[PDB]
C-alpha cells in the first residue's frame, strides 16, 4: 500500500522530510512573510471596543467560521501527507476528528506576535481583549500562552511541517482500526522530524516541545466552552455554525 | 457527512 507502513531506510526518510515540507507549503493557508509584514497593522482602541461590543453569539459565529477556514487547509495537508490516503476512511476520519484542531493551534503560533502578545484575526493583529465578548477568557488566555511558548522556540516553516505531520499521525487515537499501520507511519514521520532537527542542529528543541496532554487540554477546553455556548444559544449553533465545525466539535 | 465528502473530492 505505502512504503512508510514498513521500515524506511535513511534515503527514504530523507525523501519523507522533503515530501512533508512540500505538502505543508501547499496548504499553510497564509504565507509566513505575509503574516510577519502585517504585524505593524494592529487594531485601534476603537476597533477592540467594537469587537467587545459585539454580541456573544455574533463573535462565536465569526470565530467558528475562521476556525473552519483553517481546519479546511489542515484536511488538505492530511490528504497530501504520504500514507494518509492509504489508510482506511474510518482511520482518516478518526485522525482528523482528534487532530485537526491540534494542528490549527500549532499553526496559529505563526500568526502570533510574541513582542506585543497579539494574534492575526480578520486582517489585523489584536490582543486577547479582542475576544472578550465570547465569555471564555480562560480558554482565550490558554491559547495565547500556548502560542507564546511555541513562538519562543522560533520554529522554521519546515519544523512546523514535520511537527504538525506528527500531531496528525498519532497511533494512540481512540478508534483506530489499523493501529499497526498508523504506528509505523508515525515512527517514520518521527524519524523524519528528528532527522531534520539533527541535520539543522536543532535537537535542543525536543525537551522544549509541549507535553501531548497540553494540546489535548486545549481541545477539551474548546469542546467544553462550545457546549456552554450551545446551551445558551442552541439555534445559533444549529442554523449558523459551519457544518464541518459541528461535525468535529459537537457531534454532527 | 462533510469530512467524508472532503476526503472523497479529488
Ligand atoms: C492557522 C494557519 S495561519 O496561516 O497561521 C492563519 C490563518 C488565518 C488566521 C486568521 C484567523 O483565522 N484568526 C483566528 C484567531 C483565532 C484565535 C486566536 C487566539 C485565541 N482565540 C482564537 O479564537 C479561538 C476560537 C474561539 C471560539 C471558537 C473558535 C475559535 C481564531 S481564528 C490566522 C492564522
Ligand atoms: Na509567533
Amino acid at each position: 500500500e505505502n512504503l512508510y507502513f514498513q521500515g524506511a531506510s535513511l534515503t527514504e526518510i530523507e525523501h519523507l522530510v522533503q515530501s512533508v515540507c512540500k505538502s505543508y507549503r501547499e496548504t499553510c493557508q497564509l504565507r509566513l512573510e505575509d503574516l510577519l509584514r502585517q504585524r505593524s497593522n494592529i487594531f485601534s482602541r476603537e476597533e477592540v471596543t467594537g469587537y467587545q461590543r459585539k454580541s456573544m453569539w455574533e463573535m462565536w459565529e465569526r470565530c467558528a467560521h475562521h476556525l473552519t477556514e483553517a481546519i479546511q487547509y489542515v484536511v488538505e495537508f492530511a490528504k497530501r501527507l504520504s500514507g494518509f490516503m492509504e489508510l482506511c476512511q474510518n482511520d482518516q476520519i478518526v485522525l482528523l476528528k482528534a487532530g485537526a484542531m491540534e494542528v490549527v493551534l500549532v499553526r496559529m503560533c505563526r500568526a502570533y506576535n510574541a513582542d506585543n502578545r497579539t494574534v492575526f484575526f480578520e486582517g489585523k493583529y489584536g490582543g486577547m481583549e479582542l475576544f472578550r465578548a465570547l465569555g471564555c477568557s480562560e480558554l482565550i488566555s490558554s491559547i495565547f500562552d500556548f502560542s507564546h511558548s511555541l513562538s519562543a522556540l522560533h520554529f522554521s516553516e519546515d519544523e512546523i511541517a514535520l511537527y504538525t505531520a506528527l500531531v496528525l499521525i498519532n497511533a494512540h487515537r481512540p478508534g483506530l482500526q489499523e493501529k499497526r499501520k498508523v504506528e509505523q507511519l508515525q515512527y517514520n514521520l518521527e524519524l523524519a522530524f528528528h532527522h531534520h532537527l539533527c541535520k539543522t542542529h536543532r535537537q535542543s528543541i525536543l525537551a522544549k516541545l509541549p507535553p501531548k496532554g497540553k494540546l489535548r487540554s486545549l481541545c477539551s477546553q474548546h469542546v467544553e466552552r462550545l457546549q456552554i455556548f450551545q446551551h445558551l444559544h442552541p439555534i445559533v449553533v444549529q442554523a449558523a455554525f459551519p457544518p464541518l465545525y459541528k461535525e468535529l466539535f459537537s457531534g454532527g | 457527512k462533510i469530512l467524508h465528502r472532503l476526503l472523497q473530492d479529488s
